[PDB]
């Protein structure tokens, strides 16, 4: 009982920051980017001035 | 010749070419592109 129980959580606990590579890069790529509806005239109103 | 691309619409019976030159010309700039002028009603 010695031999099967830290096989499954240090495979299972230590691969958690293979559980946390990605919810830090969209909490700022989804906390460094807001709403749509303004970009599409990011391509009607801009090229000249 | 040379060869180049672009492309080509057949319209009525004339191939004529398509150009929309507002990407590689004009571009990120101080140029009025044309073609959007104004009208008075």
């Amino acid at each position: 009982r010695a031999i099967q129980q830290m096989a499954r959580n240090l495979r299972t606990v230590s691969d958690s920051f293979e559980r946390g590579t990605a919810d830090q890069l969209l909490g700022v790529l989804l906390e460094k980017a807001p709403p749509l509806s303004l970009l599409s005239p990011i391509n009607k109103f801009q090229p000249e001035g | 010749n040379a060869r180049v691309p672009a492309d080509l619409v057949i319209v009525g019976d004339k191939l004529v070419f398509l150009e929309a030159l507002e990407r590689r010309v004009y571009q990120a700039t101080r140029v009025a592109y044309p073609l959007i002028g104004n009208i008075d009603i």
